[PDB]
RNA sequence: AUGGGGAAGCUCCGUUUCAAAGGCCUGAUUUUAUGCAGGCCACCAUCGAAAGGGAAUCCGGUUAAGAUUCCGGAACCUGGA
RNA sequence: CUUGUGACGGCCCGUGAAAAUCCACAGGAAGGAAUAGUUUUCAUGCCAGGUCGUACUGAUAACCGCAGCAGGUCUCCAAGG
RNA sequence: CUAAGGGUCGGGUACGAUCAACUUAGAACUGGUACGGACAAGGGGAAUCUGACUGUCUAAUUAAAACAUAGCAUUGCGAUGGUCAGAAAGUGAUGUUGACGCAAU
RNA sequence: UUACUUAUUCAAUGAAGCGGAGCUGGAAUUCAUUUUCCACGUUCUAGCAUUCAAGGUCCCAUUCGGGGCUGAUCCGGGUU
């Protein structure tokens, strides 16, 4: 139901006890006017609503994916 | 008469028409005489009358509806209270009032 | 709708002044005014008829 | 007279503190670079002393009589001026234009105004001012 | 044969009163210790249309003397009573349209509404839009007071009886011609099922005393004995006279 | 352009009812629809609302009155009669 | 329905009416499970709406035949902790 | 076009339901901190949600008219010229 | 084919640029004089009788001039009441009423 | 004929302030002194009026809490 944007607050979610699962979505999407780029969304499934964190930067995308708790049960695509 | 005096205050002196402005006269002390209409509600009444005695200004209860108080000051609209800042050539301050 | 007013924060059911979600400010403006003068005037009547009593 | 001077008690008529008696601390009769209106700086009473009684003893009396004060810039058209008055010496320096802006200033300000208002009330100097205006 | 219409209205079926939308029963404050010794104030918090009434009502709110609450009464609004007005009620009470005073405490010439026939009955006489009574005398010992009613009859009632200074708002209602069937239709739609009315002489003899004949005609005297039997009283019951009231009326 | 020689508000009734009937009603319709000076604030902002109830546009004061005009004759007289009689109570 | 009032009687009348009409908050227990202590409130049945009032759910998919009910996903309301 | 909604306006001797239920406000009984006390009307977390209907026709053949009867039977959706 | 009827912007303290609407009137040309081309869609006038009018009824042979209606007029009654209900009653309708009212013609 | 209330009858009220006497006022005019009659908390304003009441006073053995009396005159229990 929810959308999130403080990249930190997100990280604190994916370490919030009741959050067994999570999933990451990769979309082709266009930049400004001309070309495309690789949008990615970081969906945390909390016990009562589903918070999703849009990370426009394809670069921060790669280092964040590593940031994910290694006992979190992520589902890529 | 009482309207004849008003007509003299009206073409020689300074006044303000209406509630809001005649309070700024009572806080500044600039009022010499406020003229209250007949139908103007007792709260607006008693509230000026408290404002009045807090600046020692005298209060003349005009005995006619705000609508005729409007003809009294020569304006085409009603007024529920006047305030006399300067008595021009008239004598309202220093007669019966 | 009225059963929805128990699914909401209290700050959704008032404004901070006295008589928040009861009266409409102006109507509170008046009753402050009215009460004060009338409570003043009350006094005004007290000591005047203490004067009529001792001076009759 | 220009009765809006450092003695006058006024009752608030608009905004949160509406309904409570203040004491004008410093009038700026016309103008402000901020508040472009005739505005009085006041320190009125927020949480009035609750009634006390003979039954009331010990630290209950101490607690019933606690005051929560408050300072405030106010447009003039939101006070009614009263025929009462109360002295403003203990908090002449306390309540300044400079006291507003920067909240810690306002905290220490009220702190005085609080040690002051509880001074007046215990041994009931200015008794009207410590009673809730009921409307 | 058949039971005639004026007998059927008695068991009250289709005939009872269309009560759904009525503000309530208009009455006076109960006669408590405050109204028989001093006075008590209310505010007319609203005057408002009672449905099926000629006159407006006025809702007048008083404190409770014996408990902390507001009690509310429904008055018939006397003409010129306004919202926010103050209304004073009881013995030592003052003489203004709106207040409610014993018939003892007013002088002759007072004009007074919703007045009790016995004291404390919370109101009985002159209630309909525009009506009133006049006080026309007082006999102090045996504390009576003599009034003249909207009909014109001259009753004498107790001085401890109450009345509301004035006349009942809504006068002239009956001046305006009804003008078409439907307004009579809607008029009675909020009163009772009395409309429209069929001419007993358009009935068959089994339906009415007037019924039948090979032309329409009442056939016998349409004046009916005061001691007629149910099923007989249809005409001018017990009429002491008849024909067009020539000349001036008015009780003398 | 004056629209009607004489029927006035009543021209809605067409030809029905008969002239006396329409006349009579016009007098009271004209009475019941027109605005009225508010005794409390002066503005002619008093209109009708059902069987003798009269309220003020702004101001919102409501005054019980006559079925088609604010002040019925009889009440006015009654007023002054109440004046008259109460005078004898202080003076 | 009921205290009642009629009626030979099946029953008829009355619905808060000529009635001694009932029960919530906690406290007093630390013999203990719940008596007494207050302070309240005098509201006096009940039945009567699948078109009136009214807490809260949605899209996609699926069956020979069920779906705002199943499946998938994402919400919400209420009671309790 | 449909439908919804608003700010108005006309109309009445017509002025056009009730209760459950939810909220607020006035009040200020009372309960509460510095060695640390109050707060679940903010957020996040836990469990629970019974019973009964749910298919289909609703009509020139699934209803009522002796019937698979040219009759009768309440309503929502509504494209282009 | 002509003409008339609009929106949008920037102008120191006369005008220009563009966008989008079917109405209405005028004028040419044209035909086997036809064109609301199917569909859709009022007969009119003068009287007499009669009920004012809109409304109502005999389902299943009568829709009328008959009933009603506003309007008019009469009657009864201040509650210990008027009219009417019940076998009775600490019973009932009008009545949440009160003569600008209720009932009865 | 006209009085009486207790039968019977009617009204009202979540049976609230009835009756009788007295404190204080004061109109009153005194033919020894009172012979009586009225009275005896609220009226510019669409505010506020509730915790057996604050106060005063006495008790409990001084705790927090809590209670009398008075504040609210007496007598009769015939709800009016
Ligand atoms: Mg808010
Ligand atoms: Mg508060
Ligand atoms: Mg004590
Ligand atoms: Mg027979
Ligand atoms: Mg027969
Ligand atoms: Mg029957
Ligand atoms: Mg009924
Ligand atoms: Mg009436
Ligand atoms: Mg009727
Ligand atoms: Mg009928
Ligand atoms: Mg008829
Ligand atoms: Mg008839
Ligand atoms: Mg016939
Ligand atoms: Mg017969
Ligand atoms: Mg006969
Ligand atoms: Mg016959
Ligand atoms: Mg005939
Ligand atoms: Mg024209
Ligand atoms: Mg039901
Ligand atoms: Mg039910
Ligand atoms: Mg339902
Ligand atoms: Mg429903
Ligand atoms: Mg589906
Ligand atoms: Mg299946
Ligand atoms: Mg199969
Ligand atoms: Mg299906
Ligand atoms: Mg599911
Ligand atoms: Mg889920
Ligand atoms: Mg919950
Ligand atoms: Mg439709
Ligand atoms: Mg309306
Ligand atoms: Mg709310
Ligand atoms: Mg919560
Ligand atoms: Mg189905
Ligand atoms: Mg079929
Ligand atoms: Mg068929
Ligand atoms: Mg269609
Ligand atoms: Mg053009
Ligand atoms: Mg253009
Ligand atoms: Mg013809
Ligand atoms: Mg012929
Ligand atoms: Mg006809
Ligand atoms: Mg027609
Ligand atoms: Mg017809
Ligand atoms: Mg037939
Ligand atoms: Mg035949
Ligand atoms: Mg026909
Ligand atoms: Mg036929
Ligand atoms: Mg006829
Ligand atoms: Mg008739
Ligand atoms: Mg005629
Ligand atoms: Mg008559
Ligand atoms: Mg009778
Ligand atoms: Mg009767
Ligand atoms: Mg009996
Ligand atoms: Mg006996
Ligand atoms: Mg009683
Ligand atoms: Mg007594
Ligand atoms: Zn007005």
């Amino acid at each position: 139901a929810r959308e999130i944007t403080d990249i930190k607050q997100f990280l604190e979610l994916t370490r919030r006890a009741d959050v067994k699962t999570a999933t990451v979505k990769i979309n082709k999407k266009l930049n400004k006017a001309g070309k495309p780029f690789r949008q990615t969304k970081f969906k945390v499934r909390g016990s009562s609503s589903l918070y999703t964190l849009v990370i426009n930067d394809a670069g921060k995308a790669k280092k964040l994916i590593q940031s994910l708790p290694p006992t979190l049960k992520v589902n890529r695509l | 008469s009482i309207n004849q005096k008003l007509a003299l205050v009206i073409k020689s002196g300074k006044y303000t028409l209406g509630y809001k402005s005649t309070v700024k006269s009572l806080r500044q002390g600039k009022s010499k005489l406020i003229i209250i209409a007949a139908n103007t509600p007792v709260l607006r009444k008693s509230e000026l009358e408290y404002y009045a005695m807090l600046s020692k200004t005298k209060v003349y209860y005009f005995q006619g509806g705000n609508n005729e108080l409007g003809t009294a000051v020569g304006k085409l609209f009603r007024v529920g209270v006047v305030s006399i800042l300067e008595a021009g050539d008239s004598d309202i301050l220093t007669t019966l009032a | 709708r009225p059963r929805q007013y128990a699914t909401v924060s209290k700050t959704h059911k008032t404004v901070s002044r006295a008589y928040g979600g009861s009266r409409c400010a102006n109507c509170v403006k008046e009753r402050i005014i009215r009460a004060f003068l009338i409570e003043e005037q009350k006094i005004v009547k007290k000591v005047v008829k203490e004067q009529t009593e001792a001076a009759k | 007279a220009k009765f809006l001077k450092a003695g006058k008690v006024a009752v608030v008529v608009r905004g949160r503190y509406a309904g409570k008696k203040v004491v004008i601390v410093k009038p700026h009769d016309e103008g402000s670079k901020s508040h472009p209106f005739g505005h009085a700086l006041v320190a009125g009473i927020e949480r009035y002393p609750l009634k006390v009684t003979k039954k009331h003893g010990a630290k209950k009396v101490a607690k019933r009589t606690k005051i929560k004060p408050f300072i405030k810039v106010v447009n003039y058209n939101h006070l009614l001026p009263t025929r009462y008055t109360l002295d403003v010496e203990a908090f002449k320096s306390v309540v300044s234009t400079e006291t507003f802006e920067q909240p810690s200033q306002r905290e220490e300000a009220k702190k005085v105004v609080k040690k002051a208002f509880e001074e007046r009330h215990q041994a009931g100097k200015n008794q009207w001012f410590f009673s809730k205006l009921r409307f | 044969g058949r039971v005639i219409r004026n007998q059927r209205k008695g068991a009250g079926s289709i005939f009872t009163s269309h009560t759904r939308l009525r503000q309530g029963a208009a009455k006076l404050r109960t006669l408590d210790y405050a109204e028989r010794h001093g006075y008590i104030r209310g505010i007319v918090k609203q005057i408002v249309h009672d449905s099926g009434r000629g006159a407006p009502l006025a809702k007048v709110v008083f404190r409770d003397p014996y408990k902390y609450r507001l009690r509310e009464e429904i008055f018939i609004a006397n003409e010129g009573v306004h919202t926010g007005q103050f209304i004073y009620a009881g013995k030592k009470a003052s003489l203004n349209v709106g207040n409610v005073l014993p018939l003892g405490s007013v002088p002759e010439g007072t004009i007074v509404s919703n007045v009790e026939e016995k004291p404390g009955d919370r109101g009985a006489l002159a209630r309909a839009s525009g009506n009133y009574v006049i006080i026309i005398g007082h006999n102090p010992d045996e504390n009576k007071t003599r009034v003249r009613l909207p009909s014109g009859a001259k009753k004498v009632i107790s001085s401890d009886a109450r009345g509301v200074i004035g006349v009942i708002a809504g006068g002239g209602r009956v001046d305006k011609p009804l003008l078409k069937a439907g307004r009579a239709f809607h008029k009675y739609r909020l009163k009772r099922n009395s409309w429209p009315k069929t001419r007993g002489v358009a009935m068959n003899p089994v339906d009415h005393p007037h019924g039948g004949g090979n032309h329409q005609h009442i056939g016998k005297a349409s004046t009916i004995s005061r001691g007629a039997v149910s099923g007989q009283k249809a005409g001018l019951i017990a009429a002491r006279r008849t024909g067009l009231l020539r000349g001036s009326q008015k009780t003398q | 352009a004056k629209r009607t020689k004489k029927v006035g508000i009543t021209g809605k009734y067409g030809v029905r009812y008969g002239s006396s009937l329409r006349r009579q009603v016009k007098k009271l319709e004209i009475q019941q629809h027109a605005r009225y000076d508010c005794s409390f604030c002066g503005k002619k902002t008093v209109k009708r609302g059902a069987a003798g109830i009269w309220t003020c546009s702004c101001c919102k004061k409501t005054v019980a009155g006559g079925a088609y005009t604010v002040s019925t004759a009889a009440a006015a007289t009654v007023r002054s009669t109440i004046r008259r009689l109460r005078e004898m109570v202080e003076a």
